[PDB]
């Protein structure tokens, strides 16, 4: 209510954060939600894993590579390249090289066989692209795709055990199976929890 | 393409007060949207996968390891000269009951036996109490204990 | 509540029910809710019935029984044929006379004949199968007698009167004709197949490319495609839902970026000169 | 055998006093090494900040 009167005076926009509050209520999507939700805690932990792997990386590559780290940047109008040294603007270019791809590949200097260093360096490229854009990411990922099976075996569990086997009474219907008391009325006449209350 | 909304803006590198706010809004948008949302839709599918091959396996292994309008499961016919497979086959085919059903509605309502008669009263009117629904008559012994 | 045992004749109606409809019966029945497949068994028996009815009366037909008795081979037939006309299409489509011969036809007679020679091969060994290869052999040499148009309209009038052959054997085949017309006009698998025979009539009428419409339509069918389609589409209001989710989410980037980001959103491109 | 070592080491108790809290050791070394790190790693230029 407070976003929605805050909409229609100041501004308005708002009207997108009351619309993610209400389409994220319903059944399935809260379900999916809960899914990648519920076992948040590994999934932060590895993310923290990925952070101080790419700090690592950020070290080594400072340490050894330290001119290799020129980016391509157009300025806006008040030579088109830069160089960082200060291991913050290393780390923020590591990071900003953590998607697109290769990695460190395809922003650094690609030094291309001339300099002695271009062992190592192919060696540091393709290490990185290896642990950490395969490893990690296909292990936050495994993360999630596990939550799903397992929130389904419950659901099912749940489903199976609710419909198979009487209520408070415990039995499992196949006990009910023959001798003119059945399990459909012995839900309804005899164990009925609606009695109970 | 990959990043996101990296690699189509103007890249600030560093110069203007706003790179720390620019660097933070496209990492934020490449983990949130790019990996969850798209992880999101992929394990829906991998899980509808998993489903449809757990209802698959379940619906063969109870075709196959168990009776059909019978009921039993295959381990009450270990011994005692009646084995599944010839109670399948022989006493409790489906194409029997097929040929019962058409053989009621066929003749001609009257001059038939007696169990036809009582079988044709619980179909035209009312419910289907008539089947085996766990009971087999092989399993069963015989009755010199008690008498 | 006594068990009883009783022997009968079997009805002399009962030999009239096919192979397919039996394991049909057999594998598609399902347990209801108590554990107990009698409930469905006994409708389907009814229809299984009226079904053995039709095929006694339609066994009088015989021209119209020899017709519908060999339906997967009209299948087979149509199928092979779209993807073979399919194909032509798809690699000759400047056309404008395709016929010059610019260094074409050589590749072209180099590739058909190493196609005659695996065909030759194919039938030699494997001598049971391949029945098809001979006259995907023949439609190729037709191709290098008459022009492209001639051959292509030729397969197109072969696939229009092989689809309505097989109609007639679709008619045949089931029991919806004596029930009537708006019965079969309810029918789903009835409208797919004429809306393929409309497809297929208006491609060889008007601009002709509508044969991938069918291909997609006619490969869509097989069992384990369909399974995995049916993987992808069985949980599809999660997938929608969460594609909206998708939706909002980007809607809040965007009005982030343009409330703070607004002048970082300019884009490369390359104008077409007038 | 390892009731046997806790019995003799009961006797200890200085030792045994700074072998009970040896989570909280571990507590404190673990965040000091990680606000440390994070001091390490935000200034590296050094020379005089
Ligand atoms: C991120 C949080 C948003 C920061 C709040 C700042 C509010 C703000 O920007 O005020 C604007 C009002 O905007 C808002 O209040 C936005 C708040 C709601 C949007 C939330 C979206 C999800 C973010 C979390 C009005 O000023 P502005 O528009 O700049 O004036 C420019 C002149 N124009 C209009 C001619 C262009
Ligand atoms: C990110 C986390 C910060 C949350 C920001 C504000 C959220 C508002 C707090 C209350 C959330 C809430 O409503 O809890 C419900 C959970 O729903 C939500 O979370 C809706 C809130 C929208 C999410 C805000 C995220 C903003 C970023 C619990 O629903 P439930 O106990 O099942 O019973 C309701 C009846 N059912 C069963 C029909 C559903
Ligand atoms: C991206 C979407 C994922 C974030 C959804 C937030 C969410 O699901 O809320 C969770 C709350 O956690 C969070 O606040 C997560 C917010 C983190 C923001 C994500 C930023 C990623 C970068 C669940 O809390 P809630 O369903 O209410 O209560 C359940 C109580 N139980 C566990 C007893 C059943
Ligand atoms: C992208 C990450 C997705 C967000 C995950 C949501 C989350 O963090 O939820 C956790 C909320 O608790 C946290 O772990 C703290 C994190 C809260 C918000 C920080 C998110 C930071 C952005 C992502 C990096 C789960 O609580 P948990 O600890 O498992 O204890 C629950 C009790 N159990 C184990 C018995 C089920
Ligand atoms: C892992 C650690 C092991 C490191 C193996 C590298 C061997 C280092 C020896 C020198 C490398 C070398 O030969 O450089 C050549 C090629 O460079 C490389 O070999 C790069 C090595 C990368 C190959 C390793 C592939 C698997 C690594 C997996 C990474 C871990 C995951 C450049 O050739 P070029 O300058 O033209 O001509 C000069 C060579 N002459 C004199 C013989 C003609
Ligand atoms: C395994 C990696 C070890 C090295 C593999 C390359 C083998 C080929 C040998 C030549 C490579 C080379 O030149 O090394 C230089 C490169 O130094 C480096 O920094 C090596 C690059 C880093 C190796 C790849 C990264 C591995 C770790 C990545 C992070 C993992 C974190 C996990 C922590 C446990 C050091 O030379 P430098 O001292 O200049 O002196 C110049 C050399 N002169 C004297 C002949 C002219
Ligand atoms: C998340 C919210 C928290 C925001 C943290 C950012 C801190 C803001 C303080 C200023 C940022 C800063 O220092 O800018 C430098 C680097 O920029 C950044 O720090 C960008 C911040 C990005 C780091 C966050 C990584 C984890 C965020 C995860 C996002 C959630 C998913 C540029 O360095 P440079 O201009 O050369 O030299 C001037 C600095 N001197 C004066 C000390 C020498
Ligand atoms: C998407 C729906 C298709 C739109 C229908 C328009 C039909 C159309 O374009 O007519 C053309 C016939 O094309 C069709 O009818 C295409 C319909 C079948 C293709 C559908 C494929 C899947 C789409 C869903 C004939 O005109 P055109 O070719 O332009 O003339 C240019 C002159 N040329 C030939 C020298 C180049
Ligand atoms: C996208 C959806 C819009 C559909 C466009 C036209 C489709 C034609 C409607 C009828 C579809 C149809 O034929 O239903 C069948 C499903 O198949 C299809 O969907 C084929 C139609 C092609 C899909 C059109 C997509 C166009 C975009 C049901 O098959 P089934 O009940 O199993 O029994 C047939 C015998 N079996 C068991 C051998 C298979
Ligand atoms: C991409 C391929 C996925 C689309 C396939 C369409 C499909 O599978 O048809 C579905 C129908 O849904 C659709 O119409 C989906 C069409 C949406 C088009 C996708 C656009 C994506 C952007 C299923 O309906 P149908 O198998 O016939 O009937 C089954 C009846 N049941 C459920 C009782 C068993
Ligand atoms: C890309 C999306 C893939 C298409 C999914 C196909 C789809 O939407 O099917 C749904 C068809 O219904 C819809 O949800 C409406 C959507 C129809 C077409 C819209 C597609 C729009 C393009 C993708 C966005 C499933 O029906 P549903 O609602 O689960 O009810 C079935 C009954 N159950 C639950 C008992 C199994
Ligand atoms: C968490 C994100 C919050 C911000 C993190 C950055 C911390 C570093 C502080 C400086 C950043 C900065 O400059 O922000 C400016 C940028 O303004 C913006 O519009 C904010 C940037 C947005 C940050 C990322 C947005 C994260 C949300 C993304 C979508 C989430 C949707 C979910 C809904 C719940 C606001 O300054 P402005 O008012 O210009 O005036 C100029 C400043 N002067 C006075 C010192 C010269
Ligand atoms: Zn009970
Ligand atoms: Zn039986």
């Amino acid at each position: 209510l407070l976003i929605c009167a805050m909409g229609l005076f100041v501004h308005e926009f708002f009207y997108s954060l009351l619309l993610f509050d209400l389409v994220y209520r319903e059944e399935t999507l809260l379900n999916v939600i809960k899914s990648v939700t519920r076992n948040g805690r590994p999934i932060i932990l590895t993310a923290a894993l990925a952070l101080i792997l790419v700090y690592l990386f950020s070290i080594v590559g400072y340490l050894f590579f330290k001119d290799d780290f020129i980016l391509e940047v157009d300025r806006l109008p008040n030579k088109e390249h830069t160089c960082e040294t200060l291991l913050m603007c290393i780390v923020t270019v590591l990071s900003h090289g953590l998607r697109s791809g290769g990695g460190v590949g395809d922003v650094l200097r690609k030094p291309s066989k001339e300099e002695p260093l271009f062992a190592a360096r192919v060696i540091y490229d393709l290490l990185f692209f290896f642990m950490v854009i395969i490893i990690v990411l296909n292990l936050i990922f495994g993360v999630i795709i596990d939550t799903f099976a397992d929130l389904r075996s419950e659901k099912q569990k749940k489903e199976e055990i609710l419909k198979t086997t009487c209520f408070i009474c415990g039995l499992e219907r196949d006990k009910f199976d023959n001798k003119t008391v059945t399990f459909e009325e012995h839900i309804k006449e005899e164990h009925n929890m609606w009695h109970y209350l | 393409s990959g990043g996101g909304v990296g690699d189509v803006l103007r890249k600030p590198s560093k110069e203007e007060p706003l790179f720390a706010a620019r660097v933070i809004y496209d990492l934020l948008f490449f983990f949130m949207v790019i990996i969850i949302v798209l992880n999101l839709i992929f394990g829906v599918i991998i899980d509808t996968f998993a489903d449809l091959r757990s209802e698959k396996q379940k619906k063969e292994e109870i075709l196959k390891t168990t009776c059909f309008i019978c009921g039993l499961e295959r381990d009450k016919f270990d011994n005692k000269t009646v084995t599944f497979e010839e109670h399948i086959k022989e006493e409790h085919n489906m194409w029997h009951y097929l040929c019962f059903i058409v053989l009621v509605k066929v003749k001609d309502s009257t001059e038939y036996t007696g169990p036809e008669s009582y079988v044709a009263e619980m179909i035209r009117e009312r419910n289907l109490d008539w089947f085996p629904r766990m009971r087999a008559m092989s399993l069963v012994s015989s009755d010199s204990e008690g008498e | 509540r006594t068990m009883e045992q009783i022997v009968f004749p079997v009805p002399s109606i009962c030999e009239f029910l096919t192979k397919e409809s039996k394991l049909r019966i057999y594998y598609t029945t399902e347990r209801d809710e108590q554990g107990s497949k009698i409930n469905d068994f006994f409708l389907r028996s009814e229809d299984l019935f009226n079904e053995m009815n039709w095929q006694k009366k339609l066994r009088a037909q015989p021209v119209l029984y020899w017709c519908a008795r060999n339906m997967s081979f009209w299948s087979s037939i149509s199928f092979n044929l779209a993807v073979l006309m399919n194909l032509l299409v798809a690699f000759f489509y400047p056309f404008k006379g395709v016929r010059g011969g610019t260094l074409e036809p050589h590749w072209s007679g180099l590739l058909w004949t190493a196609m005659l020679i695996s065909l030759a091969i194919v039938i030699a060994l494997p001598k049971p199968h391949g029945i098809r290869a001979l006259i995907a052999s023949t439609i190729l040499r037709l191709i290098f007698s008459v022009g492209l148009q001639p051959t292509l309209f030729l397969l197109g009038a072969f696939n229009v009167c092989n689809k309505i052959i097989f109609l007639m054997s679709f008619v045949g085949n089931c029991g919806t004709f004596t029930r009537g017309y708006r019965a079969m006009v309810l029918d789903v698998e009835f409208l797919y197949h004429l809306l393929y025979l409309l497809i297929c009539a208006m491609g060889l009428f008007v601009h002709e490319f509508f044969y991938s419409l069918l291909l997609f339509d006619l490969v869509y069918r097989e069992e384990t495609l369909l399974n995995v389609i049916k993987s992808v589409t069985r949980n599809g209001r999660p997938i929608i839902l969460t594609a909206a989710l998708a939706l909002i989410l980007v809607y809040l980037f965007s009005i982030v970026g343009y409330l703070f980001f607004k002048d970082d959103f300019i884009l490369e491109v390359d104008r077409l000169p007038n």
